[PDB]
């Protein structure tokens, strides 16, 4: 998913501290613009719309 | 050229009370959203609920011309 | 396994009982059954019906709700 | 005072196990045509003229 | 005190050609088998089919 | 996650526990298929000989297996070719994999008909009422070039354009091919594609039903004939004192 | 008299001929043979239907359906084992309130088996759904074969274990035929068991009180009513394999598997619809599946929570009503099963999910002590 | 004494422990409970080769050569199974020729489904 300038200032200006899974924007991606996940959801499989 | 038997009976099926009454409800919605454009207050309900009392009168009778 | 014979103790009752050809398999079949039948829903009626009344009204309720739940608001 | 039919039936084909039998199987084989046949009948004159059996008389050739 | 036993009415039970106590059982004891016997027969003409 | 409108229930007349297809309308809905669906839904279940007896004679589907042609072989030489049709060749598939239609359709994946009508909520009644159910979009909705409206289908955009209209084909009986007619002939096809079986289990129901009606009262009365020396028995107690 | 001397016919007449049985089990007794056709019909249509299925997902769809059009009564022969499933399961549900009501769980080995043995169909009829490989098919087995991952420690290594791979693919497909095939003789196996610890005491009846002072022989007595009994158990099987084979099942699973995308909406069968709506009714991955554990292997301690001098309800009006609250409320739970999570529903689920674990273990047990007291002991 | 009386290990006691066995069987005596293993066997490595093999003649062949190449341990399973097969019919063969040379034919009702389990293992195999 490319992301764009409105999607990265969503993501770069939340609090992390009440995460459930906790990590900033930048251990996930490798460039701020490219997020690369794999489509199947943590609770039980399915893959989110 | 050739007619319908479709045709003919949806326009003998909006004649009655409750299927008018649905045909009152979305002309007004067609003229509140437009009275300008921009909002995001589509219209698609309005017409199901149109579609829903119309499709029941033509099933009851609808059959009763075709082979 | 347990047998015939081994089970338990009884004392001075006596069973009269009728051969199945010498009788009918349906005496009196509506004339005494249905009485027995009304007897017996009247008896358990009010132990069965209102938890499920208490369904019916929450399954009725709530599917009303969803039902319309997604309908739009003029906001 | 002649036996009904129910009693003479006894006498002649129940009383012994081996014709009690014997008339099962003939049973069997008698009811089943009859059955299937009747039956058949039953479920075609419901939908006259609605499957492959009715319309075969106009594509024979 | 073993004669004061009767043995109860079973009226209420029996098939119309019994409830006579002065006449014989064994007049319709042929018809009385037949019929019950006859159910048993068609049942496994069913069962067979 | 839009608004939903599920479609009446029209009076088909295999509608009924004991009611069969209509076969002259299977044959016309057969017709259907081939010159308009056939060239965008594939039927990868359904085989000539499957009509044999049902709707055509062996020498009619014969005939219609051959004005097709199919590939076969290989030969002695190890090449495949092309020959007509015979009777236990499936329907020819209009594209060789998913990934070609959607490329020849905007996209969009016209899906196998062959168990179209069990596999949407609905049956005929929703392919029915989508086939004949086209109109103008409300106000305020505006679709994307490539698209259709159709408020039947979840979410009111679909990829299919009207397939059916008046005078798409003639049919060999004379019927007038309305829209509604070519819909309803269709409709009764689709059925039997997807239930074969349809007529034969409702005659086998009826005989069910018929031989139930005589064996549970027997079987109950068997039951009551052994259980009656139980049931009128009678009790007393006589303690010595 | 040979019956009751040669060792084989000697284990047959101790358990279907001279067997005492009580005089008064009703209609509710006569689902434990039910199980037991319903177990032999999914043998023979199952091992028929296993003659002409493939187990690979290329033509496991397909086999199928050559079953349903190409050999000759297949269809009919898949609709009974379809169908022999359900009614396997109303046999069993039936059967578990039977025991509950009139209070059969006091035979601790024969009842805490028949745990086990509900476990084993759920764990049959789940690895059977699979085998079609339509679409509720996959991801019904991908939302299951995951409960396993929410295990600490060593979830996933149990959850790609049991894949064969990183997601439910060919080679689950290939042994959960092969589980499917051989479970069922482990359960006819296990209700064999099942039997040997019931003669050994004998039936309870209606009445919760001992039978000893008036029993009669299960021939012919039981043997006709249990013949009725299968004869109704046909009748509603034959009504759904011939006049509407697919009212139970889903229309989704009439298209192929897809590993790419969900359908928008899932549900079970309606068999597993109430243990389901335990699952969602909790906002947590482990706290959802011990849930739905906890909620089958509740049976387990019923018989630790009697508290009644009595042992039937028969003659407990108050336990009665809390018994039926709790039918209405599985009822519930199955609405909910079968509906999205969206509102009201999921907070309906979460009230039915408390009223059930609330019944069993607070309300019924404090009940049978409430009218122990007003009986004075 | 529980083993004695729990209506399960009744049975188990009565067949493997306190059974009476003659004190002079020999090892030709052994070959019963070697067809109960061989059996064990067959079922297990039978069971966990079901786990890969696919039954159509396109990939019948393959999947086969699938367990003996792909599958950890597949192909010890594999010949396992066919040889504790050819096992079965050694063990079977000294069984029979156990029971014709000191005559324990004379159970009749044992030997006589005995040959009954002969033929179903030759159906199997
Ligand atoms: C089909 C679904 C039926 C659900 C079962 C409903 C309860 C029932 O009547 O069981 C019949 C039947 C009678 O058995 P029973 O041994 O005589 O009594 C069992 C209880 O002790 C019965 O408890 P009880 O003694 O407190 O009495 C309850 C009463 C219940 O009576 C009723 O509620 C029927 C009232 C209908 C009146 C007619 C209106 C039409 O039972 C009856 O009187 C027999 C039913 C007569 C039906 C007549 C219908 C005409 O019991 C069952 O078969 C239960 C399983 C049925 C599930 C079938 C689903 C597949
Ligand atoms: C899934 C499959 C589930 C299988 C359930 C297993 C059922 C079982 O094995 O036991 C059957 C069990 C046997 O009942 P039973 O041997 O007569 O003894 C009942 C007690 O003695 C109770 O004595 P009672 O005098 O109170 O009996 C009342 C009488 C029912 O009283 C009536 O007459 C009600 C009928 C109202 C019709 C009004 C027309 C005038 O009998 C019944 O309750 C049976 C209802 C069946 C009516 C079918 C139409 C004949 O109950 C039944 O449900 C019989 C149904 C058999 C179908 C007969 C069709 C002809
Ligand atoms: C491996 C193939 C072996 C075929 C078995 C040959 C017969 C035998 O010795 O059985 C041993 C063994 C001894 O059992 P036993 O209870 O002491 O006596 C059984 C008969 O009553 C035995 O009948 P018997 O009392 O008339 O005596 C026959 C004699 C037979 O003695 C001989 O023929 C062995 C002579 C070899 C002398 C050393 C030259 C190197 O048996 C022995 O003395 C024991 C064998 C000693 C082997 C020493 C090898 C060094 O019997 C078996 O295991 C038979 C089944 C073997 C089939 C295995 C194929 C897989
Ligand atoms: C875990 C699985 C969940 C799956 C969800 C399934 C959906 C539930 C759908 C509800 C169907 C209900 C069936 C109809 C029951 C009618 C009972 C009735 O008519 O009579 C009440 C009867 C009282 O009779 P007595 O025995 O006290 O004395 C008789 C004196 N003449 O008392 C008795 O007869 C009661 C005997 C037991 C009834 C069995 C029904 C319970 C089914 C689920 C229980 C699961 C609990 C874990
Ligand atoms: C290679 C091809 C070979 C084909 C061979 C065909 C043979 C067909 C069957 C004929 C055999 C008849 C034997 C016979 O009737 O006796 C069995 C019992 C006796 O009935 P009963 O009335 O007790 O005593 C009769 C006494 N008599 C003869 C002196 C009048 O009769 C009954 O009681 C039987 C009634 C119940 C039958 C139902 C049993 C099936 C199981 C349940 C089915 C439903 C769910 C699975
Ligand atoms: C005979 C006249 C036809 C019938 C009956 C149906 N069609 Fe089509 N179709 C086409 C496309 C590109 C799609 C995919 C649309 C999408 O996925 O958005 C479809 C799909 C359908 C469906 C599925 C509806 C659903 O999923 O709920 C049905 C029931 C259906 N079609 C019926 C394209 C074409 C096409 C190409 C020109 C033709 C001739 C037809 N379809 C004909 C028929
Ligand atoms: C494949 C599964 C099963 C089979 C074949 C089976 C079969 C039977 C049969 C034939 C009986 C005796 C007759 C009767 O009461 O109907 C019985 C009794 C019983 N079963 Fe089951 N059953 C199964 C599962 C279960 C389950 C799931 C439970 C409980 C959770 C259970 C608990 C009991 C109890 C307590 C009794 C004694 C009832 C009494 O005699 O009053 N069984 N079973
Ligand atoms: C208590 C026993 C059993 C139960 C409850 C059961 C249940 C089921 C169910 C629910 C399905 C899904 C059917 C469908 O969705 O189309 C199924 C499929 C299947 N079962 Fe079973 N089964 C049982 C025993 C067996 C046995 C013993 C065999 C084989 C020896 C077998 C062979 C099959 C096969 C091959 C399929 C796939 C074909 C199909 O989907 O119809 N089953 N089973
Ligand atoms: C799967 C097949 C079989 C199994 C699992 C089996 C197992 C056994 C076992 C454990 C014994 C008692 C211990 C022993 O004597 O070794 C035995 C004894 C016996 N078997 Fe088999 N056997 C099978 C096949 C056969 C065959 C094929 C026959 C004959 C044709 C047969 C006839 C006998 C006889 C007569 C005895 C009594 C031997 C004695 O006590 O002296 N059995 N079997
Ligand atoms: C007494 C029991 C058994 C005997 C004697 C037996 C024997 C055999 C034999 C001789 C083969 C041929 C192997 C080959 O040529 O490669 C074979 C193959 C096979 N068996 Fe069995 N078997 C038994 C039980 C079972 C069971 C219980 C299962 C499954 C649940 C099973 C599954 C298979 C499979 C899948 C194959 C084909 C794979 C292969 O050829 O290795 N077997 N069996
Ligand atoms: C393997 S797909 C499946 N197997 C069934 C028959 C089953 C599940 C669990 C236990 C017994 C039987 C069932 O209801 N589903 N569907 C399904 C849909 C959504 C989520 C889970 C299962
Ligand atoms: S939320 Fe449960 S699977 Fe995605
Ligand atoms: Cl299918
Ligand atoms: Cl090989």
């Amino acid at each position: 998913r490319h992301r764009t300038k409105k999607e990265i200032d969503q993501e770069a200006a939340v609090e992390v501290s009440q995460l459930r899974d906790p990590q900033h924007d930048l251990e996930r991606v490798k460039k701020p613009e490219w997020v690369i996940l794999i489509g199947v959801c943590t609770h039980l499989g399915c893959v989110p719309i | 050229e050739l007619v319908d038997p479709l045709t003919t009976v949806r326009e003998q099926c909006e004649q009655l009370e409750k299927c008018v009454k649905a045909r009152e409800r979305l002309e007004l919605c067609d003229e509140r959203v437009s009275s300008r454009s921009q909002t995001e207050e589509d219209c698609t309900e309005e017409l199901l609920d149109f579609l829903h009392a119309r499709d029941h009168c033509v099933a009851h009778k609808l059959f009763n011309s075709l082979k | 396994g347990r047998q015939f014979g081994h089970l338990t103790r009884v004392r001075h009752v006596i069973t009269y009982s009728l051969s199945p050809f010498e009788q009918r398999a349906f005496p009196h079949y509506f004339s005494k059954g249905i009485p027995n039948v009304l007897r017996r829903t009247r008896a358990c009626i009010l132990r069965v019906a209102p938890p499920f009344v208490a369904f019916y009204l929450v399954y009725t309720w709530g599917t009303q709700e969803f039902e319309k739940s997604k309908r739009k608001n003029p906001a | 005072v002649a036996p009904t039919l129910t009693a003479r039936l006894y006498s002649l084909l129940f009383r012994r196990t081996s014709t009690f039998a014997l008339t099962i199987v003939v049973g069997a084989l008698f009811f089943e045509r009859a059955f299937d046949q009747g039956a058949d009948a039953i479920y075609e004159h419901i939908n006259e003229g609605k499957l492959w059996k009715h319309i075969k008389h106009k594509y024979e050739n | 005190s073993h004669t004061d036993i009767k043995v109860p009415d079973f009226s209420d039970y029996r098939r119309p050609e019994v409830l006579d106590s002065t006449k014989s059982s064994k007049e319709s004891s042929e018809a009385r088998k037949g019929f019950s016997y006859l159910v048993t027969a068609t049942t496994t003409v069913g069962v067979a089919y | 996650s839009d608004l939903e409108l599920h479609p009446p229930s029209y009076p088909w007349s295999h509608r009924g526990l004991l009611s069969s297809l209509d076969h002259t309308s299977i044959r016309r809905g057969f017709q259907v298929y081939k010159q308009v669906c056939s060239s965008c839904h594939s039927m990868d279940y359904v085989a000539y000989r499957h009509l044999v007896g049902v709707c055509y004679t062996e020498d009619e589907a014969k005939a219609l297996a051959e004005e097709v042609e199919v590939q076969d072989g290989p030969n002695e030489d190890g090449e495949m070719f092309m020959r007509p049709g015979k009777l236990s060749d499936y329907f020819p598939k209009p594209y060789p994999n998913p990934e070609a239609a959607r490329a020849a359709n905007n996209g969009a994946l016209p899906p196998d008909l062959s168990y179209i009508v069990r596999a949407r909520h609905g049956g005929e009644d929703y392919v029915f009422s989508l086939l004949t159910g086209y109109c103008e979009p409300p106000t305020g909705v505006s679709l994307r070039e490539g698209l259709y409206f159709n408020p039947y289908f979840p979410g009111q955009a679909i990829g299919m354009a009207p397939p059916i209209y008046n005078e798409v084909l003639e049919f060999d009986d004379g019927t007038p091919a309305t829209m509604s007619q070519v819909a309803k002939d269709v409709c009764t096809f689709l059925r039997w594609a997807a239930e074969p079986e349809h007529d034969h289990r409702k005659r086998m129901g009826l005989k069910m039903l018929l031989m139930m009606g005589l064996l549970l009262p027997l079987v109950y009365a068997m039951k009551r004939h052994k259980w009656s020396v139980l049931k009128s028995r009678k009790l007393a107690y006589r303690p010595p004192k | 008299n040979i019956r009751k001397s040669h060792p084989l016919m000697k284990i047959v007449n101790n358990a279907f001929i001279d067997l005492p049985a009580p005089s008064n089990i009703s209609s509710w007794w006569n689902f434990g043979s039910l199980l037991g056709i319903c177990l032999i019909l999914q043998i023979l249509t199952g091992l028929f239907l296993a003659m002409h299925y493939t187990s690979d997902t290329t033509t496991a769809f397909s086999s199928v359906t050559h079953i349903c059009r190409d050999v000759n009564y297949g269809w009919i022969i898949r609709y009974m084992h379809a169908n022999g499933a359900s009614m396997f399961f109303i046999c069993l549900y039936m059967h578990v309130g039977r025991g509950l009501y009139y209070g059969s769980y006091t035979f601790l080995e024969t009842w805490n088996i028949g745990v086990i043995l509900l476990l084993t169909v759920m764990a049959t009829a789940f690895m059977g759904y699979v085998l079609p490989w339509g679409q509720m098919s996959f991801w019904g087995a991908t939302v299951i074969t995951n409960l396993l991952s929410a295990i600490p420690y060593i979830g996933t290594n149990l959850v790609e274990w049991i894949w064969g791979g990183f997601s439910v693919d060919k080679a689950t497909l290939t042994r959960f035929f092969a589980f499917h095939f051989i479970l069922p003789f482990i359960i006819m196996a296990i209700a064999m068991v099942h039997l040997l610890f019931l003669h050994e005491t004998g039936s309870n009846n209606p009445t919760g009180i001992s039978s000893d002072v008036d029993k009669i022989p299960f021939h012919p007595y039981y043997t006709i009513k249990d013949i009725l009994g299968a004869l109704l158990l046909i009748l509603a099987l034959m009504l759904l394999v011939l006049f509407a084979p697919d009212l139970l099942g889903d229309p989704d699973n009439y298209t192929p598997a897809n590993p790419l995308n969900t359908p928008p909406h899932i549900k079970p069968e309606w068999y597993f619809l109430f243990a389901y709506a335990i699952l969602r009714s909790i906002p947590n991955k482990l706290g959802g599946v011990l849930a739905l554990a906890f909620s089958i292997l509740i049976l387990a301690l019923i018989p630790l929570l009697h508290t009644s001098k009595q042992r039937s309800m028969m003659f407990r009006p108050l336990s009665q009503c809390l018994f039926w609250a709790l039918v209405a409320d599985l009822l519930t739970l199955t609405w909910i099963g079968g509906q999205p999570v969206e509102h009201p529903y999921i907070t309906i689920g979460q009230l039915a999910s408390v009223l059930y674990f609330l019944l069993i273990l607070v309300l019924m047990p404090t009940a049978g002590t409430i009218e122990n007291k007003l009986l004075k002991w």
